[PDB]
RNA sequence: AAAAAAAAAAAAAAAAAAAAAA
RNA sequence: GUGUAACCCCAUUCGU
């Protein structure tokens, strides 16, 4: 009758309640508990793992590597920005848009 | 306490009150400009202007 | 309070048992109003016939 | 190649030669509305859509009046509209329900955003 | 999953569009 | 160094 013992003990369902921030330190913010700090802790661990993954990849980077995207695209401060394509209108259509606008 | 005039005064701090927490947001990861250049072409983050 | 009387407990179990059955199979209904549509979509992709072999 | 192109312009002989209508912003507005018919009425539920994209062959029209159905099923001529979208704009029942839900989503999002 | 870019809408949301991790 | 600049340089005054 192990379960019978358990059912009697759980007859009362009042659970322990949480304490709040003291009043004289109210402007600082909410008193963080283990449930709240765990959100902040796992966030840091994900980013530091990603930078370590990135920094390792820079070790074996080959400066002589060549890809055909490199010919038409130039780095800007080290960042590989894909510049927007040009529209390449000609004077006849440019005159046509202004007639439509007026 | 009944014989005298002493009355119970409960500390406001000790009492239990609803917390009312709000969703918490975090900054996006910022990669240094030097690292983006150092990274290989395959792993280079490529964005639009 | 439902567990106090076994008869009304069995009454309530039957009412659920009809509801849980409604997912599996469709209940028969008569043409009590003029046919005005399916009241849902008409799916033409489902083939629910039973193959005989 | 050219004979393939002529055969794809029509539904075929099996369905008496329906033609694919030209796509316009009014027809496309109608198709988007019908695909989202599930959320129009909270008390009505619908099956899944047959196809994710829009149908290639379709035709649009109105239901003919029947003399016997004068009171049972007939909309008065003032409430009739030209398009499915305009019908949604007219009825008070749908506008009242849709406005209440859409206000809730923005308010709940505002609590998340702040 | 996620950092972006291009449109509309409401007092932010919504459709498409690329890269990166997996 | 992403966790919700001095130093120097020109010019001014003072003065064992």
């Amino acid at each position: 009758m192990a379960a019978a013992f358990r059912k009697a003990a759980k007859s009362r369902q009042r659970e322990h309640r949480e304490r709040s921030q003291p009043g004289f330190r109210k402007h600082l913010g909410l008193l963080e508990k283990k449930k709240d700090y765990k959100l902040r802790a796992d966030d840091y661990r994900k980013k530091q793992e990603y930078l370590k993954a990135l920094r390792k990849k820079a070790l074996e980077k080959n400066p002589d590597e060549f890809y055909y995207k490199m010919t038409r695209v130039k780095l800007q401060d080290g960042v590989h920005i894909i510049k927007e394509t040009k529209e390449e209108v000609t004077p006849e259509q440019l005159k046509l848009m202004r007639t439509q606008d007026v | 306490r009944l014989a005298h005039g002493v009355r119970l005064k409960a500390n406001k701090d000790s009492l239990y009150k609803p917390i009312l927490r709000q969703k918490k947001h975090f900054n996006s990861l910022h990669i240094p400009k030097a690292l983006q250049k150092a990274l290989p072409f395959k792993n280079k983050p490529k964005t639009q202007a | 309070k439902i567990d106090r009387n076994p008869r009304v407990k069995h009454r309530e179990k039957f009412r659920r048992a009809k509801i849980r059955r409604r997912g599996q199979v469709r209940e028969v209904r008569k043409e009590e109003q003029r046919y005005s549509g399916e009241l849902s979509g008409i799916r033409a992709g489902v083939k629910k016939s039973i193959k005989l072999k | 190649k050219k004979r393939r192109k002529e055969r794809q312009k029509t539904a075929g002989d099996g369905w008496f030669g329906m033609k694919a209508p030209e796509m316009t912003n009014e027809l496309k507005n109608d198709l988007k509305a019908l695909k989202m018919r599930a959320s129009m009425d909270p008390k009505r539920f619908y099956k899944k859509n047959d196809r994710d994209g829009f149908p290639k062959y379709f035709q649009i029209g109105t239901i003919v009046d029947n003399p016997a159905d004068f009171y049972h099923s007939r909309i008065p001529k003032k409430q009739r509209k030209r398009t499915i979208v305009e019908e949604l704009l007219a009825d008070s029942e749908f506008r009242r329900y849709n406005r209440r839900k859409y206000s809730e989503i923005m308010a709940e999002k505002a609590a998340n955003a702040a």
